[PDB]
Formats: structure tokens, C-alpha cells, sequence
């Protein structure tokens, strides 16, 4: 029922090929992204060195659903000032700086990263996930759908810039959106 | 700060006052500190009573010598005593007896002591007071520890004959898993524990029974995770029809499918039979198909490239040896092989096709390191040395590994006939680098499953390994870190997970049984122990007479023949030995028979067939080629039987040494 109460602020999304990483691949009318060992040629400018992609949409409320192939992936949203280069051997940036909010899912437990800080959250079994963002209250929350609706965690902040979803992926991991 | 944790002092209580006994605590609970503390008390008390007291520490793997030397003994006794760390690699400049006569705490490998004890001037066991024996579960049928303890036991029984004496030094031995000798009975398990105890001449196992929870807090059970996989690629089947054509040419019945251990065993034994017959046109074919088989086995284990390189190297040198004589079934092989191999190199070079196991390995490595975020040390345990080295190359090549910050190196023991032998100094610095942390992933073999104390090991990984129970308990122990993860990787094709299952149940048997013996009645304990002591001695004597009678020899009776050809090589009187070590022939016409070849400081001998015979060596200013008994065939003169031997010790012949007057 709550999902029904949500979907009037549901928003559809699609990626940006420029920001896609080298080994990454876009498909299904730019609504599905897949990771492959083989490179899609050189990366070039406008592409995130680390394994992240951002969608064409940003928000100057909003809800959307996401389905994922398997765990060991990260979903989040950042300011448009997210770094694109690389400085650390680890291949994820989101949540390291205060300009982004992150949530990484693993087979064991959940971790929500921001300003380089994260806490352990009890793990989940399903892969389809949902999330709410309210600009008026400056509140970002994460939900799980299968089998039931779990209000996983809420983030409080004040935003002075539009927010763009950014997704961190692993090899042999595929990520897909939803639309209605 | 030699302040023990409570349980440590608790289990050390019987040890403080004589009572040569054993201590077993679960892995990662610092037994070495117990050894150090006990040693300090022993030496200090003996000094207070003013008697010559010493202690020797025995370890069974070289790497641990330096580890235990500079990590637990140096830092705690730099002011109190003279501790010296000695191993078979360090260039001594002074005899062993004086080494012991100078210092008082020795850290050495057991083989050194046993060498020094069978030299009857040498040394006597009585010269020592305390014998620390680390990882003494290896005390078994004719192992290095068993010999030493059998001398000790023999003296003890002599003392009992005297009573109805000479002091026998106090004994300590450290274990983590005594294990069972493959026993599906409760009786055989508890028996096995008793056999170990008696062979150690212990008094009481003395394992913790008081401070349980704090122990549960110190040690951590790692999380177990299973990676099991089970892609079609013609390369396997491409080798298949090539080799089936090869087998069908000589129309051999396999009696089993290809690529299996029984097939390899059958291939070797039938190749031996063919060489016994003198059957050419078959022998060579048998060896070559064998080579294909081992190539396939490596092929399933590791990537395609190295497996192809192995075969290509063999055939390259094969034709290289063949063309030397220039200066029918033979060519029958290379003709088809070379077209096929060109195609294979074309097929092998394609990296899209990949082994199933390696795939899951890549998944595991990436998942674990990325989840850890730059705080992760991982140890991968393998089986064969070249597996370790090739996996290192596989790490090196694909740049996707390095981006995650994994820094990998391969660690193996010293000593073959392959890429390159790594030497002791190199591995010593390798472990040094690993402790620092700019070598992030370590690929190891059997050498380092017992004793490594790296404080940060989040990841311990087993790659298609099958083994007994101790070699699994210790492997899980290596992850001496919090949230430690133990991952088993294999494919369901072989008996791997089932080996894991039976190993698990066997482990539980062992714990319950040691609890059983833990609670026996002292007099019955003594009777059973004594009886076992006897048993070992009488059986050793019986084996002694069996061996000495088995040894039974004309040095001229036999003559040697090629295997590839059968041309007579030389007779018995032509062979002489250097320092009881190396057989060799001086005969000048025999010098004319063979061919030298170089790729060199030493030359390799080549027959007329092209088969190798021996290697050139220079000794005491003489130039002289040697021979390997594997390369030849023995022929007697009383019975015309065609026999072979892999090594020289089997042959009952005795040779004269070297007239050097020539
Ligand atoms: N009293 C103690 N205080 C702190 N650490 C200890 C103590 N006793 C043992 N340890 C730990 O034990 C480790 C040494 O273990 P070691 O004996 O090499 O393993 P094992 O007992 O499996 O051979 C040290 O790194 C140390 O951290
Ligand atoms: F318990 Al240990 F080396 F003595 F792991
Ligand atoms: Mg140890
Ligand atoms: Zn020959």
C-alpha cells in the first residue's frame, strides 16, 4: 500500500553515455547498464574513472525503483561537483566526501556512506530497492520492497544544488531501472 | 612484560615443576609465549640451584626458524641469556657441539640435531635439560621427531634396567590438532592420541577447562564461504582427438577416459613395459601421449597459455635433440603436432575463453578486497609450485587486478627443472615485504601452513586443495585477524567438498576423543603408556633386521643399455663413484660413443637415438661425464631380465671409488 502511496511521486530515469565507464555498457533504451571484463575502447573525457555512472536526470517530491542482479554494488546520489578523477586505490568515491550520500549493499550487511563515515546496518535478502528524497525537508531515505517494505535509513541534510543519482557497480554485475 | 593471560598460566601450572608434559591450545592463542615464559623459569631456577641447564627449540620448517628467533625470543631475553638462531642454510663457521657449548638457548631445525646425534665426537642428549618441540603432532612413523624420541625412550628403559641412572632431559611439545590416523572408531581415535602421547613420553594432555569464555573472546571462528563452479571450449576436445589419433595409431586400449590419474598411472606403467620389451615405435608414442595428459591436467587447473607453453617447450627441445645427430614414427608426431599447435596458439591466445575456477577466483578476490577498502591481507594456498608461479603471472597481466591495489607475490620453498628455483634469501625478504604490506596478496604452497603469525590476515583461501585434517585446521588458523574469512574454491567435478565434509566430521571425532582420554584413570594410563612404549621399540628392531637382510654383489655382473635404442653402453667395471655421491664413467671409448650438447658450463649427453644419458661435470681438476641410472637399462648375466630403477639406491651393486692416479 505504501508503495502505491509513493508512486505518484515516482520518476523515470536514464543514463548518460559520456559519464559511463570504460568497461561499462548501456542498453535497453539507456535504462540498463551491464559490466564486462572487455573494455568499450578508451574511456576519454567526461567519464568517471572509478566504477560509477550517473543518470541523465537530476532534481532542482521524487521516488524511484531499482532492480539489481546481485549484491556487492552501491547506489547513491551526489552533487554535480562529484570528483571524476582517481586518487585512491579503492574504486569508489561516493560517501567519502560530504558532497554525496551513499549506500553500499553487501551479502553481509548494509553501509551508508557520507563524509567518509558509515555504519553497519542489518543486511537484506532481496535486490529490488526503493528510495525517497524530499527537497523541502532535506530528507533522503532508502526502502526495500521484497517481500515487504522496510524503511531502511533516513538522511537529513540541506541541499543547495540539484542532485544526480550515481551508481557503483562490480564486474559481472548488472543493474536495471523501472518505468511506468 | 612476561605477564601471561590467566588460562596460559593455568595450563602452564604442571609444567613449572618438572613433569614433562604437553600443552594444546586452539590456534592463535600464542603458545610461543608460554614456551618463552617456561624457558625463563627453567633457566633461572636451574641457575639458582647452580646446575648446567640448557634448552633447545626444535622447529620443522626453515622459515619459522627466523620468525620464532627474532619475534618471541630476541625481544624478551636480550638481557638475560644467549639465544642463537641456526638453520641449515646459514653458513656455519664452527662445529655444532661448540655452538651449543657457547650459548644456552638454541633455535634450530630438527634434522640438524639428528645429524649431530648419529655421528658417533658429536653430542649426547644428556647435554640438554629442556627440549622444546614445536608442532610435535608430526611425531609419527619414522619422522624426524620419532628418531630423537626413540633414543630418549631407549635410554629411559635402560635407566629402568639400572634401577632394578643418567638424567633424561625434560620434554615439552606444542600442538594444535593431534588428529586421528584415519579412524572411524572411537577406539582407534583414542588409541591414536595415546600413541602420540607415549611416543612423546608425556604425562598429561592438560588442556584448558576453567577460563573458557575469555578464550572464546580471544580466538575467533572465521566465516566459512563456499565458491563452487561447474563454459565449453574446443581446446580440451581439440587436444582430445589429436591424442586419440595418437593412441589409435598404436591402437592402445585406454581402459578409462582421458585426463585422469588412473590413465596417467596406466600410461607410465605401460610405457615401462614397452621399454622392457625394447618396443620402439610405441615407447616414444606412449611418452608423448602422457605429456598431453599432464598438459591437459595443468590446462584444467590453470589458464591455457602456460599449458600450451609446457607442451611447446617439450617438443621444441625434442626436435632440438633429434637434429643433433644429423651433425619413422618420430616425425609421424611432429608433422601433425606442429600444424595443430600453430592452430592452438591461435586458439590459446584468445582470452575470452576462460577456466571456470579462475573465474570464481577473480570474483572472490575483487569482492573481498573491495569490501575491505585497503585493509586486507589474503593468503592463497595451492598445490604445485608452478601453479603458484603461473597464478602470480595471471595476477600480473590483467590490469583489472592492480587497479584494486592488490599486490601479489609467490612464496615457495627452495630447491626444479623448470622456470626458476627461488632461493632462501629471496623468500626471507618476501615475508619481510608481506609484513610491511606493500605485497598485498601472497600465494603460498605447503611450506607456510604451520607457524605464520601475521597479525592481519582477513582472507585465507584454498584453491582446489585436498588434504588431511591437520592441514585444514592449520589453514583456518592462519587467518589471525578479526572478521576473518575462510573461502574454499573448487569445481564439483572432483571429490573436494566431500573431502571437506569428511574432514569436518573427523575434526569433531578428534575433539570428543581427546576429551575422552582427558579423563582416564592414572594407573591404567600408565600401564597403557608403558606398553605402547615397548611396542615401538620391538617393531623398530624387527624392521632393522628386515632392512639389513633386504640389502643383499658383483660390481661387474651387469651391463647398461639405452631405452630408446638398446645398444650396449658399458659394463659394471666402468663405473666409479665420487664421495659415495655421484656415479660416473671414465672409459675413453665410452667417451667416443655418446654426444655432448649445449644450449655452456656443463654439457648434456645425447644418445644416437637422441635420448639423454648424463651431464658433464668437472671434479678435482678432471673432466668427466656422469650418467643417471634412470636413463639406462640394467642387464644381468645370470638371468637376462630387463629392469629399471628410478634411483641408484635400489641396485644392490657396490662400486669402487675413484683410481685418481689417471
Ligand atoms: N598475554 C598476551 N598479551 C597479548 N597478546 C598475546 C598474549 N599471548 C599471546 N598473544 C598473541 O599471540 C600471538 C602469538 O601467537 P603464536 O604463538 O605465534 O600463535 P600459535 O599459538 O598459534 O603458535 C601474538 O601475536 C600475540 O598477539
Ligand atoms: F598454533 Al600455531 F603456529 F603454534 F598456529
Ligand atoms: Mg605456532
Ligand atoms: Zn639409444
Amino acid at each position: 500500500p505504501l508503495r502505491r502511496k509513493l508512486w505518484q511521486n515516482y520518476r523515470n530515469l536514464t543514463f548518460d553515455p559520456v559519464s559511463a565507464n570504460r568497461h561499462f555498457y548501456l542498453s535497453r533504451q539507456d535504462q540498463q547498464v551491464k559490466h564486462l571484463r572487455q573494455s568499450r575502447g578508451p574511456g576519454g573525457p567526461g567519464s568517471f574513472e572509478l566504477w560509477q555512472v550517473q543518470c541523465a536526470q537530476s532534481f532542482q517530491h521524487h521516488y524511484w525503483e531499482v532492480r539489481a542482479s546481485d549484491h556487492s554494488v552501491t547506489l547513491g546520489v551526489s552533487y554535480p561537483q562529484l570528483p571524476r578523477s582517481r586518487l585512491g586505490p579503492h574504486t569508489d568515491n561516493i560517501g567519502r566526501g560530504p558532497s554525496s550520500w551513499g549506500l553500499c549493499v553487501q551479502e553481509d550487511s548494509l553501509q551508508a556512506w557520507h563524509n567518509g563515515e558509515a555504519q553497519r546496518l542489518p543486511g537484506v535478502s532481496g535486490r529490488l530497492l526503493g528510495m525517497d528524497l524530499d527537497l523541502a525537508s532535506g530528507c533522503l531515505t532508502f526502502y526495500s520492497l521484497e517481500p515487504q517494505t522496510q524503511p531502511l535509513y533516513t538522511f537529513h541534510a540541506l541541499f543547495n544544488q540539484p542532485l544526480t543519482p550515481v551508481f557503483w557497480l562490480l564486474e559481472g554485475r548488472t543493474l536495471t531501472l523501472c518505468h511506468q | 612484560e612476561l605477564q601471561l593471560r590467566p588460562y596460559q598460566m593455568e595450563v602452564a601450572q604442571p609444567a613449572l615443576e618438572g613433569k614433562n608434559i604437553i600443552i594444546c591450545l586452539p590456534t592463535g592463542s600464542g603458545k610461543t609465549r608460554v614456551a618463552v615464559y617456561i624457558a625463563k623459569d627453567h633457566l633461572d631456577k636451574k641457575k639458582k640451584a647452580s646446575e648446567p641447564g640448557k634448552v633447545i627449540v626444535l622447529v620443522n620448517k626453515v622459515l619459522l626458524v627466523e620468525q620464532l628467533f627474532r619475534k618471541e625470543f630476541q625481544p624478551f631475553l636480550k638481557k638475560w641469556y644467549r639465544v642463537i638462531g641456526l638453520s641449515g642454510d646459514t653458513q656455519l663457521k664452527i662445529s655444532f657441539p661448540e655452538v651449543v657449548k657457547s650459548c644456552d638457548i638454541i633455535i634450530s631445525t630438527a634434522q640438524i640435531l639428528e645429524n649431530s646425534l648419529l655421528n658417533l665426537a658429536g653430542v649426547q642428549l644428556s647435554d640438554f635439560s629442556l627440549i622444546i618441540i614445536d608442532e610435535c603432532h608430526h611425531t609419527n612413523k619414522e619422522a624426524v621427531y620419532n628418531n630423537i624420541m626413540r633414543h630418549y625412550l631407549m635410554q629411559k628403559l635402560k635407566n629402568n634396567r639400572l634401577k632394578k641412572v643418567i638424567p633424561l632431559p625434560q620434554i615439552l611439545g606444542l600442538t594444535a590438532s593431534p588428529g586421528v590416523g584415519g579412524a572411524t572408531k572411537q577406539a582407534k581415535a583414542e588409541e591414536h592420541i595415546l600413541k602420540l602421547c607415549a611416543n612423546l613420553d608425556a604425562f598429561t594432555i592438560k588442556t584448558v577447562k576453567e577460563n573458557l569464555d575469555q578464550l572464546k573472546n580471544q580466538i575467533q571462528e572465521p566465516c566459512k564461504k563456499f565458491a563452487i563452479a561447474d563454459r565449453e571450449d574446443p581446446f580440451k576436445e581439440k587436444l582430445l582427438e589429436i591424442m586419440t589419433r595418437i593412441q589409435t595409431y598404436c591402437q592402445m586400449s585406454p581402459m578409462s577416459d582421458f585426463g585422469t590419474q588412473p590413465y596417467e598411472q596406466w600410461a607410465i606403467q605401460m610405457e615401462k613395459k614397452a621399454a622392457k620389451e625394447g618396443n620402439r615405435k610405441e615407447r616414444v608414442c606412449a611418452e608423448h601421449l602422457r605429456k598431453y595428459n599432464e598438459a591437459l591436467q595443468i590446462n584444467d587447473t590453470i589458464r591455457m597459455i602456460d599449458a600450451y607453453t609446457h607442451l611447446e617447450t617439450f617438443y621444441n627441445e625434442e626436435k632440438d635433440k633429434k637434429f643433433a645427430v644429423i651433425e619413422e614414427t618420430d616425425r609421424f608426431l611432429m608433422t601433425l603436432f606442429f600444424e595443430n599447435n600453430k592452430m592452438l596458439k591461435r586458439l590459446a591466445e584468445n582470452p575470452e575463453y576462460e577456466n571456470e575456477k579462475l573465474t570464481k577466483l577473480r570474483n572472490t578476490i575483487m569482492e573481498q578486497y573491495t569490501r575491505t577498502e585497503e585493509s586486507a591481507r589474503g593468503i592463497i594456498f595451492t598445490k604445485t609450485r608452478q601453479s603458484a608461479y603461473a597464478l602470480s603471472q595471471w595476477i600480473t597481466e590483467n590490469e583489472k587486478f592492480a587497479e584494486v591495489g592488490v599486490k601479489a607475490h609467490h612464496l615457495i620453498g627452495a630447491g626444479s627443472s623448470e622456470f626458476k628455483p627461488m632461493t632462501q634469501n629471496e623468500q626471507k625478504e618476501v615475508i619481510s615485504k608481506f609484513r610491511t604490506g606493500k605485497i598485498n596478496l601472497l600465494i603460498a604452497t605447503t611450506v607456510a601452513e604451520e607457524g605464520l603469525d601475521i597479525k592481519e590476515c582477513n582472507i585465507v583461501i584454498r584453491y582446489g586443495l585436498v588434504t588431511n585434517e591437520i592441514a585444514m585446521v592449520q589453514a583456518r588458523g592462519r587467518a589471525r585477524a578479526d572478521e576473518s574469512t575462510y573461502v574454499l574454491v573448487a569445481h564439483s567435478g572432483s571429490g573436494v567438498i566431500e573431502r571437506e565434509t569428511v574432514n569436518d566430521f573427523r575434526e569433531k571425532m578428534m575433539y570428543k576423543a581427546i576429551h575422552c582420554v582427558q579423563n582416564m584413570k592414572p594407573e591404567e594410563y600408565a600401564h597403557k603408556i608403558l606398553e605402547l612404549q615397548m611396542q615401538s621399540i620391538m617393531e623398530k628392531k624387527m624392521k632393522t633386521k628386515r632392512n639389513i637382510a633386504k640389502h643383499y654383489n658383483n660390481p661387474s655382473l651387469i651391463t647398461f643399455l639405452c631405452k630408446n635404442c638398446s645398444v650396449l653402453a658399458c659394463s659394471g667395471e666402468d663405473i666409479h663413484v665420487i664421495e659415495k655421491m655421484h656415479h660416473v664413467n671414465m672409459t675413453p671409448e665410452f667417451k667416443e660413443l655418446y654426444i655432448v650438447r649445449e644450449k655452456q658450463i656443463n654439457g648434456e649427453i645425447i644418445c644416437k637415438c637422441g635420448q639423454a644419458w648424463g651431464t658433464m661435470m668437472v671434479h678435482k681438476g678432471l673432466d668427466l661425464p656422469c650418467l643417471k641410472i634412470r636413463n639406462f637399462v640394467v642387464v644381468f648375466k645370470n638371468n637376462s631380465t630387463k629392469k629399471q630403477y628410478k634411483k641408484w639406491v635400489e641396485l644392490p651393486i657396490t662400486f669402487p671409488n675413484l683410481d685418481y692416479s689417471e
